[PDB]
């Protein structure tokens, strides 16, 4: 609700993470800082959202749906996507994660919805997901041209 | 009923009137109470146990104290010697002579380094316990005043 | 056992409430009455000396 | 408390299906068309200057 | 029945009005107040004694402090003899003087590396017990004040 | 538990104020009642020794 923000990279206190939980990086030895700009539209960007998420019978695999999505993106094999999701414990309590998974397959291409195929066992029961990056893919789409 | 309650306020807003005691407002969740980092702060990663091919590798290379103890001393000496101020015997010579100290020394970094480190981290976990004790030491100044009383 | 006797004293609060109610009526209600008797026996002596 | 005012979970799943049906009722095929029909394997990616 | 619980929540409702106490929402399961490793890690690996074959095998090839010590040394000198800098004579001369200063840092090596990693995890262990005892200490503060009430 | 102990002892200020009053009362308006009914029974005494 407001478009008068500021960003501030503080060289001390640099925690890497979606949510700010994870290893420091250590600022006495830095060889680049380079900012990473991206359209909307960059890999099924803007309008993604996770739906549902749950187990399978296989030892390895998870299935996952991604919601909505603009019709000209595709999901290679390898590809990698992050969220924040909370779960139910076993003991009944709500909690909140964050994860890095892989992709095997999907299905649904140019359909706007996919159901996708991925990699790991998932700790609880979904509930919801709060953010969602499908950023940096492997295969080519085109979009309407713009120029900002 | 009767208001039971009601009397025993008003009781004891009027018994102890005449005096102030006002209890402290610390907030002990604010992240200054806090270990800096979480489970990957290098406090929880695993000890590797200290083998000899950490101290030596047996190669010209690296990768131990004393490789790198004796190339660092041959950097120096070739940069000296790349400008035409010295010859390769004043080189040879030099490097051989330090070849003892620098395995005098690395015998004795690996063992300081592993505790110059953990001596610190107790230092930390006891600064950072000892605000919370100082907080409970200005709640036990109200008790020792109505102590008093 | 700490977490049962916090019930414990949680329930003695409530039988004080009644003890403070039960105490209070009698001060409001019984000894005035009992005053009034008396007061009513110490004419019976005075008749019974007559 | 308060007593008997919500419903249970099974009752909102009967409830919930029974308005899935009535939605269906009323749109009984998928209004949405996609401009991509085919797999991505019939499609060929090309690059081409400005249009006209 | 009556209610007496009801009287009870009520009175404590009503006479304790007024101020705050909220106990701390530490979760102690966390995997931040467990030790590394499960049995998998280097402190429930068996300890070996300490034996002479440990110091030096009577053998020119290595698997031993002193022999190693010797290697590296035996190694940088030839490394040097290479290259168009030294001699024969050179290098076995410098091979023999340092073949005692090898002795002397091998016998020290072994007991103090026995004690370097064992010095480390008692005092991971230790800062893992004291962030326990801090959120113990942060529970006590509450009682502090209900005590100078 | 401790912050129950102090909710006891608020009603038992509650209800020593009462114990208070109660005493108080006694000593006002009940005593001399007593006293008057002791001096009418000496005289009756009397009057059976007559």
């Amino acid at each position: 609700g407001t478009k008068d923000y500021i960003f501030i990279l503080d060289f001390a206190d640099l925690r890497t993470g979606v949510a700010f939980n994870g290893v420091t990086i250590n600022p006495r030895n830095i060889t680049m800082i380079s900012f990473d700009c991206t359209e909307a539209h960059h890999g099924l960007g803007k309008d993604a959202y996770i739906a549902a998420m749950y187990n399978n019978d296989d030892g390895a695999t998870f299935q996952m749906e991604i919601g909505g999505i603009h019709t000209n993106a595709a999901l290679a094999a390898g590809d990698k996507l992050q969220c924040i999701w909370r779960y139910l414990d076993v003991n009944g309590n709500a909690q909140a994660a964050e994860n890095e998974f892989e992709v095997v397959s999907y299905e649904g291409f140019g359909t706007s919805n996919f159901s996708v195929k991925c990699k790991g066992m998932l700790p609880g029961k979904f509930i919801g997901c709060d953010a969602f990056y499908g950023k940096y893919l492997q295969t080519d789409g085109p979009i309407k041209q713009v120029d900002s | 009923s009767c208001g039971a309650e009601l009397e025993a306020n008003a009781l004891l807003t009027a018994l102890v009137a005449g005096e102030d005691f006002t209890l402290p407002d610390i907030d002990m969740s604010g992240s200054e109470y806090d270990i800096p980092g979480g489970i990957n702060s290098p406090i929880y990663a695993e000890i590797e146990k200290i083998t000899t091919e950490q101290l030596t590798t047996r190669e010209v290379g690296g990768s131990g104290v004393f490789d790198a103890l004796m190339q660092s001393a041959s950097n120096h000496l070739l940069a000296e010697f790349k400008n035409n101020r010295i010859t390769g015997g004043d080189y040879v010579k030099a490097y051989i002579a330090t070849m003892e100290a620098c395995m005098a020394n690395a015998v004795q970094f690996l063992t300081t380094k592993d505790q110059a480190y953990w001596n610190a981290v107790t230092a930390q976990v006891a600064a950072i316990t000892a605000r919370a004790n100082l907080g409970i030491i200005k709640a036990n100044f109200v008790t020792a005043k109505i102590q008093a009383l | 056992a700490t977490k049962a006797e916090y019930a414990l004293t949680k329930l003695k609060l409530s039988n004080e409430s009644v003890t403070y109610c039960t105490a209070q009526y009698n001060l409001s209600s019984m000894l005035p009455q009992q005053l009034l008797m008396l007061k009513n026996q110490t004419t019976q002596v005075a008749e019974q000396t007559k | 408390g308060i007593g008997q005012i919500h419903f249970n979970v099974e009752t909102s799943r009967k409830v919930c299906l029974d308005l899935a049906k009535s939605v269906l009722r009323l749109v009984p095929v998928y209004p949405l068309v996609s401009p991509v029909k085919k797999q991505h394997d019939d499609y060929w990616f090309v690059g081409r200057l400005g249009l006209d």
